[PDB]
This record gives C-alpha cells, structure tokens and sequence, in this order.
C-alpha cells in the first residue's frame, strides 16, 4: 500500500529529536538551566513541601516565561522547517 | 482566510511541549 510512507516518518522522528537537541543547547548555553535549578530550590525553601507536583506548579509557569527571546524565534524557525516538511 | 497562523500556533505548541519536558526533568532531579 504505502511502503514509502513508512520511510518519511523516520526522517521526521530524526528531525523532531534533532529539534529537541538544539533547543536544550540554547537554554543550557544561556545558563537558563542553571537559573531554573536555583528557582526550584528557592521554591522548596518558600514552601514546606518538597513534592514534585506541588513544586512543579510554582516553578513551571514562570519558567515558560523565562525562555530568552532569541531562543524562541530560532527554535520556532527550526520547528517550521520540520513542520513544513510534512 | 488561509488561517495559516493556526499552523503557526501548532509550531509554538510543539515548542511548549519541549519546554515542559525540560522543566519537568530539571524540577524532578532536584526533587527527591
């Protein structure tokens, strides 16, 4: 039916993974990861609980806001290449 | 109305997943 259809998806799987790799690099290069670590411990001190779910809700919303402007656009460009492929 | 912007919103969504994964990984490591 569609042997070649199968071929396309492996290229995409390799690209999505590719996109995830490069994103981690920009944030890590920016020390964004180092700031998030500091933010998690700050919220663990502020709140009695050290629970993952309770700590995740306080830290995550702000962390999404924190990502640099340049990182968003570049990754969105790369996500556009991937998205446009299919 | 190509509504091509809603294809663009899908690109942004994907990004938000990749971000939530990393945020979860970083928070979870410090927890426990």
């Amino acid at each position: 039916q569609l042997k070649s259809q199968i071929q396309q998806y492996l290229v995409e799987s390799g690209n999505y993974e590719l996109i995830s790799n490069e994103l981690k690099a920009r944030l890590l290069q920016e020390g964004w990861v180092d700031k998030v670590k500091d933010l998690t411990k700050s919220e663990m001190n502020i709140n009695e609980s050290t629970n993952f779910t309770q700590i995740l809700s306080t830290v995550e919303p702000k962390a999404l806001e924190m990502v640099s402007d340049s990182t968003r656009e570049t990754v969105l460009k790369q996500i556009r290449e991937f998205l446009e492929e299919i | 109305t190509e509504e091509t912007i809603t294809i663009d919103s899908i690109s942004n969504g994907i990004l938000n997943n990749l971000l939530t994964t990393l945020i979860q990984d970083i928070v979870a490591r410090e927890t426990t």
